[PDB]
């Protein structure tokens, strides 16, 4: 041990800290003494005749001033390695699960920098999930970065563990999900939706998931740090291991939003609406290390709360560039029972280009979209007019345009508890081919409700003899 | 309902009665402030003990 | 009279050393107190006359405290004591039908309450392996909840609206309706309840006490009540003591449901206790950690696996927004810890439709859909019933004429509107239900007038408790609406039907 | 920077800024007992209707001021490191702070060797055989090698008790108790 | 002679002034010595080391530092018994009708704590006042806590001159009259129109009503503690003569916003928009003595100001939870005509109930609610489309819900000097009667100028006839 400070002034969860010897460095992690807890308390300004500010992991209760503190000589030091499989863990880095201990022989300590300029592989390619407005309109990348948007209550817990369930088992490469203050009722159903579909394996060595899970039950210090021991174990598979992972966080926005709940009492100055005046930077040190360097690859899938509906918010409007991909799921689609609720018309990727998914996928997809902007000028034409009024040609737009946002909603398997309905996963062949045909006229002569909920288009055709019959 | 509230309007008056005859009592003593001074002594002289 | 004579010789006057720290200032409730060495962040201090209260600040020269109570009986000069502990409230079964405050002292002069346990108001949320997922359910005896917005038991749901709209009479209502439960045989479909007034005037919490006694519904409850002439410590301290009062039932085997009313009003009172504390202001001068204060608070809510015990903690927080704007700042923060909300409107409860739940939007994840076996039957059709009428409904201006084609959908609608409208503290049962759910969806009222099916409603169920008691037996003991069942019923819509007006 | 001696007091404020730079500098050279009979002279030789007179105005000279106070620090008795101290006090413009330092600088010297003294509050005060025994039962406490001092307030409010404070401890014995027999009135 | 103290320093009505022995408990009164007048300070603070801050009753020019200040030993009392009826006072006690001393028997402080929880009484009934719009849709009680919320130039004060005028007389009990900060010749027209109409008995002692007055030129030390006089006048009326008395109120809104301009002197850092900290403590503080109780009933009436008409603002929108009825004015009613320019959406009540309001009338109230809503629900359409574009079921929610607007303005009593016209009561029986004849459809050939500004609804069909 070395610099056994003292405790002098503990006003909310931001303790400060007096050395007698040592003074230690910025990002550290210091050991409050005479607790049958652990409470790691980190480094984070000097202030002058050998006081720090720190910033606790867990409850202030009980910290009466002149007590001991130790120091490690590092910041804090997780373990990591092929045995953190089928695992949950703590922000610094201790089972949850009340399993016993993390047997591993390599830790590795959480504050570590960006790779260089000269460590970036260039080359895209394409991921096929199954889902229709994904593959379709805003298409993923192998070592590309995801972001879902949408606000509260559209279906981004639900998107998140379909793509679980999609792709993170027909997989060769690991996964782990960081769960970065959320609810811990969630937080019991995908450890158990695991079990029973053999993601994890609680008796042998075959497991393919790692667990972070810090909740919304945690003081805004610890609230900072579950996003940072996500991709340390995320990156030790990626760079020691030449191996390729898959990167699941759920919600990344509770690591700004932590961050503003302790800025004025460390001593800044508030900056616009009410943000600590450091967003773009502490953010920009994290989302920096995920990315797919020469030695490996990262796919990230990141869930992003935009709070109450609010787009130019600036905590998600920094982190539309951070991501190579888009999928903001909007709240006044999935009132008309469209599921999954993305919105056409905002969803974007990189790797739409004539180039990498070839002239066929590329005309569908911006004749999707370009006859859904034609919609909306008719739409307010409608509600004055009345819509025995149109003419003949405007009339077919309408047709064609809610068979196809009907025909972009899709029964996941995830939603056979919710709705009863039986799961679909469209291949991508038949989805250019479905959407070409809607456009044409080769199914103009059918009733809207055949194509709600169902997968391939010859789908869409047995429901239409169905609803005759029983006529 | 006319039991219970005479016996609330007495009980209050009953208190005072004892409280407000008591101060003059405790304040005309002179000769037992030197006898309860020192248990006050023993009292103190007690404390210490336990503590060490 | 031999009652004061026996409580003055059980007291004891036990005297030792304290730990004292002489006052320095003493201004709106915060006194900054020179000395008080060992003291504790959080812990309960003692001021001379009587007074109470808890140091929340540390610094090196003063320590800051706030008061539970009143700030003019204390004068710089003053001493504060120690107790020792972090601040703690009694709990217990023993609390049961009365009135309590913030620190669980009597106000209602039954006496002394014989509690023998203690427990913190600053405990934690358990985490994620002594859960299960939420397999009962929570009935309330609305119609339009039971039906169409079910509620688990152990969900967090979020009553949400205006002021005068009904967010109070729902959470009473709901009080009401188990009754039925806590004086039948089995032990787990009791559902034991606790109600915290916060900000609310003594005219309002003495007289919900009467409508909870006539129905003797205040002997399975406990009041838990801080009321707006209380300091500004006490109505922040009332959810975190009310909610520790629920953690004896769930830790221990029982089921339990708490309202908070409301949690627009523990915030006001942090803000004004954590500004004269000299800490600075967030958004609207609100501090930083108001998504911190109630997060910690609704989590646990929890629904524990069955090799605890499988106990049970509902919460019900209510929450009052002005204008019925709900992207406000404190709204939103709450929004997004709760399961499922209940939109209650203005427009709904003027029109008609009272209670004034916005069926569209009252959104909730269903809880494991556990709604029950039968009403799934009548309500899984009436869900989507409902949902086809309000796609299509909203002209009010006509011109052109489709009896075969609309016309017929629309008039499934306002049979099925206008009958879920309801009273007040007259809460139905399940099997009542299912039985005027049944008369709805199954065609048998579209040649009534819809002026008359409220009238319709009351002489159809005063019918079928008195002539038809061991049909409805049937319904609430076998789960499922059988076959034969269905035979038994499509006469009785239909005899009655024959002779209701006359 | 170098690490400093820990003054047994560690007061806040502009005072003990100063009245910790000065323990600190004299308790290297082992010059602490000492330096105290230095600021008890100048603690004669601030109250001057001439000293005085311009050592709080303002509209003298900003230099004047440091000239006049060290030719006068340093012909008459002493020329130690306070010399120093009254030329840094000078220098920076905390000159009206000054009996505020040295105020400062003896509870932060005194608690070296003495003890924070008790105030007992009872009456009208006693006799030999009742006061001796409080002077040296108080002794029995403390047991560090020391010699205690003590204050004596009297107050009737008090009405049949006395209360006494070592340091920060409070063992209250008075007419407390009659406000703790609520509990007879409190059912 | 408890304690001396001498003025230290002064900012505005904020005077610090340091004891040497002997502090003053919180909220005791000072005497300042050597002026004309009477100077009492009131103790807010203790600012460390025998240092008071104080909050002054009257005007601070003319102070020195080092004037001397002298300790009273009690807090502001004022005489209070059955002398102080036809006598005005303002916030220390004094009379300032000119008429000589008030001699009572008994002196009562004017800070004084709250009510406990079991001694509440919840009885409540209908006080039939004689107006449309409260009568059917919003029902006042005998016992409980009124609000008359409106912005500046919409009838707060025109209203509760009727709920003088039709309750003031008819009751046996006493009365109480406060002004909280509101201007001075309409205390003086109180003065001059219940001298003439035998309220006040300037000869003997068979007078009913009390006065209390701070108005608006005070300094806001006095318009933030005349609310707690006028309310301790009221209360020795309620706990120790067993009345059944009134409280009228006007205004109370500048209870609190003379108490954030005291408040920023204090050293407080302020909360939203730009009041105190501590808005919503001092409000349940003072609402919470004015109270119905086992010993007497106080029926209070309140007009309250919203903050350029806004009912978000925290000041009225914190007073909303202390009240049982609620009269939300408006101003764009009144830009109409509609008067009393009564909300009928936005004003409720707590005895509004089928069994206590009678089922008949109950049927009536929220019947009528359903109709008016159905107007506001098709002003999108109406003002962009047209009348014209309706069908004939909605043609009849609109005519008949311009029918019912206009039958809600009732001339008034004390404002026949204004236009002329004869103020007119009726009675409760002759409104549900009178309603249920337009729900129901019987005039629908009548005008809609014939149903506004008449009585009882004889009246309608009499100015029907006129017009032909
Ligand atoms: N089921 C119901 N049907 C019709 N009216 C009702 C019903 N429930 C309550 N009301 C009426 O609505 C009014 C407001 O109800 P309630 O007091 O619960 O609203 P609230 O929003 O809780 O009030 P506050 O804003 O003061 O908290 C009351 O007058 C009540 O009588
Ligand atoms: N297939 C589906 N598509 C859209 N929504 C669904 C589907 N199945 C269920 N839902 C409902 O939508 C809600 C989405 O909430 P959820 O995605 O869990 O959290 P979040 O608030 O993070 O979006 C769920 O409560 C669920 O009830
Ligand atoms: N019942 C009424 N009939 C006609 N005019 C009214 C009525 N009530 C108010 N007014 C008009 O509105 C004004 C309201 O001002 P007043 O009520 O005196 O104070 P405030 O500005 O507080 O409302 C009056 O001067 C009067 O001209
Ligand atoms: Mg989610
Ligand atoms: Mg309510
Ligand atoms: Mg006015």
């Amino acid at each position: 041990g070395a610099a056994t400070g003292r405790i002098v002034a503990v006003i909310g969860a931001v303790v400060d800290v007096q050395f007698d010897e040592g003074l230690p460095p910025i990002l550290n992690a210091l050991e409050v003494q005479g607790r049958e807890t652990r409470l790691v308390l980190e480094v984070a300004q000097h202030l002058g005749e050998s006081t720090v500010r720190t910033i606790a992991m867990d409850g202030t209760e009980g910290l009466v001033r002149g007590q001991k503190v130790l120091d490690s000589g590092a910041p804090i030091k997780i373990p990591v390695g092929p045995e953190t499989l089928g695992r949950i863990m703590n922000v610094i880095g201790e089972p949850i699960d009340e399993r016993g201990p993390i047997k591993t022989k390599q830790f590795a300590a959480i504050h570590a920098e960006a790779p260089e300029f000269m460590e970036m592989s260039v080359e895209q390619e394409i991921l096929v999930t199954g889902i229709k407005v994904v593959d379709l309109l805003a298409p993923y990348a192998k070592g590309g970065k995801i972001g879902l948007f949408g606000g509260a209550g559209v279906g981004k817990t639900v998107l998140i563990m379909e793509l679980i369930n999609n792709v993170a088992k027909a997989h060769g490469g690991y996964s782990v999900f960081a769960g970065v203050g959320e609810r811990t009722r969630e937080g019991n159903d995908l450890y158990h939706e695991m079990i029973e579909s053999g993601v994890i394996n609680l008796k042998d060595a075959t497991s393919k998931v790692a667990l972070v899970y810090g909740q919304m039950n945690e003081p805004p210090g610890a609230r900072a740090r579950v996003a940072l021991t996500g991709l340390t174990v995320a990156e030790y598979f990626r760079d020691q291991e030449g191996q390729d992972v898959l990167l699941f966080i759920d919600n990344i926005f509770r690591f700004t939003q932590a961050g503003s709940e302790v800025s004025a009492l460390l001593g800044r100055i508030p900056s616009a609406v009410g943000y600590q005046p450091t967003l773009a930077t502490d953010m920009g040190t994290m989302q920096e290390r995920i990315t797919t360097t020469k030695k490996g690859s990262i796919t990230s899938v990141q869930a992003i709360y935009v709070p109450a509906d609010d787009l130019t918010d600036p905590a998600p409007a920094t982190t539309f560039a951070h991501l190579d991909a888009t999928t903001v799921l909007s709240r006044a689609i999935a009132e008309l029972g469209i599921y999954p609720a993305v919105d056409p018309l905002d969803s974007t990727s990189r790797i739409m280009d004539p180039n990498i998914v070839g002239s066929e996928h590329y005309d569908v997809a911006r004749g999707v979209q370009k006859i859904l902007q034609d919609y909306k000028s008719l739409q307010d034409i409608i509600a004055i007019l009345g819509m025995d009024e149109l003419s003949e040609e405007d009339k077919l737009t309408v047709s064609r345009a809610r068979k196809i946002q009907r025909f972009l909603s899709q029964p996941f398997q995830v939603a056979e508890v919710f709705t009863g309905h039986l799961g679909k996963l469209v291949p991508l062949k038949e989805t250019i081919k479905g959407f070409q045909q809607i456009l044409a006229g080769e199914y103009d002569h059918l009733p809207e409700q055949a194509f709600y909920m169902v997968g391939p288009i010859e789908e869409a055709v047995a429901k239409a003899d169905k609803l005759a019959e029983e006529h | 309902s006319v039991q219970n509230m005479m016996r609330q309007k007495e009980q209050e008056h009953m208190i005072r009665w004892v409280e407000k005859h008591v101060v003059q009592s405790i304040s005309a003593q002179q000769e037992k402030e030197t006898i309860a001074k020192c248990i006050a002594d023993l009292k103190l002289l007690a404390k210490k003990a336990q503590a060490q | 009279s031999s009652i004061l004579e026996e409580r003055i010789l059980g007291a004891d006057t036990s005297v030792d050393l304290e730990e004292t720290g002489r006052v320095l200032s003493i201004g709106d409730g915060i006194a900054r107190v020179h000395g008080l060495r060992n003291v504790q962040a959080e812990e309960m201090v003692e001021f001379s006359s009587g007074l109470k209260g808890m140091s929340l600040n540390l610094e090196p020269d003063n320590v800051g405290v706030v008061v539970f109570g009143n700030d003019k009986l204390i004068k710089e000069g003053d001493i504060v004591k120690r107790t020792g502990a972090i601040v703690d409230v009694p709990v217990g079964e023993e609390l049961l039908g009365r009135v309590v405050d913030a620190l669980g002292n009597a106000i209602d002069g039954k006496g002394p309450i014989g509690s023998k346990t203690r427990r913190r108001v600053g405990l934690k949320a358990p985490g994620i392996i002594p859960r299960i997922s939420v397999r009962e359910p929570m009935q309330t005896g609305i119609k339009a909840v039971d039906s169409l917005v079910p509620i688990g038991r152990g969900q967090r749901e979020l009553i949400i609206g205006d002021r005068q709209t009904g967010k109070t009479s729902i959470a009473i209502d709901t009080i009401i309706n188990q009754k039925r439960f806590n004086d039948g045989t089995d032990e787990k479909k009791k559902l034991y309840c606790i109600y915290v007034a916060i900000g609310q005037k003594r005219s309002t919490v003495a007289q919900l006490v009467k409508r909870l006694t006539d129905a003797d519904a205040m002997k399975y409850t406990i009041v838990v009540s801080a009321t707006a002439s209380d300091a500004a410590p006490l109505q922040y301290l009332a959810p975190y003591s009310g909610c520790s009062m629920g953690e004896y039932f769930r830790d221990n085997g029982k089921h339990a449901l708490i309202i908070y009313d409301d949690l627009s009003k523990q915030a006001v009172a942090y803000r004004q206790m954590s500004l004269l504390l000299r800490r600075p202001p967030g958004r609207e001068a609100y501090p930083g950690d108001v998504f911190y204060l109630h997060s910690r608070l609704l989590e646990r809510a929890a629904k524990m696996n069955d090799a605890f015990g499988g106990g049970s903690l509902t919460a019900l927080p209510v929450i009052e927004t002005q204008a019925g704007d709900v992207s406000a700042y404190i709204p939103t923060n709450v929004i997004s810890i709760t399961d499922g909300q209940i939109f209650l409107e203005t427009e709904l409860f003027y029109k008609g439709i009272r209670p004034a739940i916005n069926v569209g939007l009252s959104v909730s994840r269903v809880g494991s859909a556990a709604q029950t076996r039968a009403m799934k039957q009548v309500a899984g059709t009436m869900k989507l019933e409902l949902a086809q009428y309000r796609e299509v409904a909203a002209f009010a201006q006509f011109g052109s004429d489709l009896d075969a084609a609309t016309q017929q959908l629309l008039s499934r609608g306002v049979r099925l509107t206008e009958l879920l409208k309801q009273g007040q503290y007259a809460p139905m049962a399940i099997e009542e239900q299912v039985a005027v759910i049944y008369a709805g969806v199954r065609g048998y009222l579209d040649k009534l007038e819809p002026s008359k099916i409220t009238k319709f409603e009351n002489a159809f169920l005063s019918h079928v408790i008195s002539q038809h008691q061991a049909l409805l037996g049937k319904i609430r003991a076998d789960g499922k609406i059988s076959e034969e069942t269905d035979a038994k019923l499509k006469e009785i819509v239909t005899n009655f039907l024959a002779g209701f007006e006359a | 920077f170098a690490k400093l001696v820990r003054p047994p007091v560690q007061i806040y404020g502009i005072e003990g800024r100063y009245a910790t730079a000065l323990y600190s500098a004299a308790s290297k050279q082992n010059k602490l007992e000492q330096v105290e009979k230095e600021l008890l002279r100048v603690a004669q030789i601030l109250k001057e209707p001439k000293v005085a007179a311009s050592i709080m105005n303002p509209y003298v000279k900003r230099s004047v001021k440091v000239k006049s106070l060290s030719d006068m620090t340093a012909k008459e008795k002493f020329s130690p490191l306070t010399s120093n101290l009254i030329n840094l006090l000078a220098e920076n413009g905390r000159l009206s702070s000054t009996p505020g330092v040295i105020s400062a600088f003896s509870t932060m010297m005194s608690v070296h060797r003495g003890e924070v003294p008790c105030s007992v509050t009872t009456a009208s005060p006693l006799d030999e055989a009742t006061l001796t025994e409080l002077k040296t039962v108080l002794k029995s406490f403390l047991s560090k090698g020391q010699i205690l001092k003590l204050e004596v307030k009297v107050d009737p409010s008090i009405m049949g008790g006395m209360i006494v404070r070592i340091g920060e401890k409070y063992v209250d014995m008075s007419a407390k108790t009659k406000i703790q027999k609520l509990s007879r009135a409190m059912r």
